[PDB]
């Protein structure tokens, strides 16, 4: 069940480091590289 | 020389795409594929 | 995997879900999503910020 | 029984018609389907459509021609380096930008990143040829 | 398992594309979705 709900794409992508998104600010669902668990802070609230 | 190995899974190939604010990729060719599915 | 899905969504639209990933500017994607719901895209470009 | 209801919905949507639900009738854009019978089971063949051979293009959302912003009707503006064209969203096919291909909406100072160009109507050469 | 199949359907339609089924992907006209991981589960954020 876990594999069939998550494993849906066959290349692992990454966002570019520049954030020129025209004004949108996805800073809360993007992963945070300052943590050992490279998770968004929303995931951190969910885990806490 | 055949034996049994253990490894960390590889999820998939890493692929970074050149995002910009003014660039669009448009396909030119196409393929018709047939896939099977069993229930 | 979650980070990969978010990357594909925010940079490629829905086009990566059926084939090879194509970049597209993000408010252009939002314009297509308004065109999906019967709103003409010029509503977006006047009111972006 | 749960699997049987799922297969019934698959036949009633993917086979007797065309569905727009992505990855319901196989991976890709769904075109059509065929069923075949197996001992205590069913086997679908989905015929799907997958594009390839993409290229790089420079784009712009709108065009300010005479102080008025033109928006493409169905498709997108592209530029290959020298000119501008209208194409549809899933096959590269350039056309000259016409009054038929765009429509006028508002003033060209509000939309961010407009690009100056020309818009060809067929009507001015039609009048000036007779003139 | 039944709930996981529902989750996989929601991930495949609400996230990877734009569904026209009303109130499948939250209240209102659906625009898009973002997934977030969770302990033993997933959390969708629907943008409508
Ligand atoms: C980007 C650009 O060149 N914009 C020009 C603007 O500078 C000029 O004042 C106007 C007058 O036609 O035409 C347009
Ligand atoms: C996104 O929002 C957070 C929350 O206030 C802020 O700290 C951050 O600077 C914002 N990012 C950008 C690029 O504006
Ligand atoms: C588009 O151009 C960039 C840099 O100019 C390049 O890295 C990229 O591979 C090009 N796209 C394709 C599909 O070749
Ligand atoms: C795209 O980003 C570049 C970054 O150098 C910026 O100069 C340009 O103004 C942006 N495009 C638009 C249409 O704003």
């Amino acid at each position: 069940n876990t594999q069939e709900v998550f494993a849906q794409v066959k290349q692992i992508y990454k966002t570019p480091p520049i954030k020129d998104f025209g004004g949108f600010n996805f800073s809360q669902i993007l992963p945070d590289p300052s943590k050992p668990s490279k998770r968004s802070p929303i995931e951190d609230l969910l885990f806490n | 020389s055949q034996s049994i190995i253990a490894y960390t899974m590889s999820l998939g190939a890493e692929n970074s795409v050149a995002y910009s604010n003014n660039s669009i990729a448009i396909p030119t060719n196409f393929t018709i594929s047939v896939t099977t599915e069993i229930l | 995997y979650t980070s990969a899905l978010l990357a594909g969504t925010i940079t490629s639209g829905w086009t990566f879900g059926a084939g090879p990933a194509l970049q597209i500017p993000f408010p252009m994607q939002m314009a297509y999503r308004f065109n999906g719901i019967g709103v003409t895209q010029n509503v977006l470009y006047e009111n972006q910020k | 029984r749960a699997s049987a209801n799922l297969a019934a919905t698959k036949m009633s949507e993917c086979v007797l018609g065309q569905s727009k639900r992505v990855d319901f009738c196989g991976k890709g854009y769904h075109l059509m389907s065929f069923p075949q019978s197996a001992p205590h089971g069913v086997v679908f063949l989905h015929v799907t459509y997958v594009p390839a051979q993409e290229k790089n293009f420079t784009t712009a959302p709108a065009i300010c021609h005479d102080g008025k912003a033109h928006f493409p009707r169905e498709g997108v503006f592209v530029s290959n380096g020298t000119h501008w064209f209208v194409t549809q969203r899933n096959f590269y096919e350039p056309q000259i930008i016409t009054t038929d291909n765009t429509f006028v909406s508002g003033n060209c100072d509000v939309v961010i990143g407009i690009v100056n160009n020309t818009v060809y109507d067929p009507l001015q050469p039609e009048l000036d040829s007779f003139k």
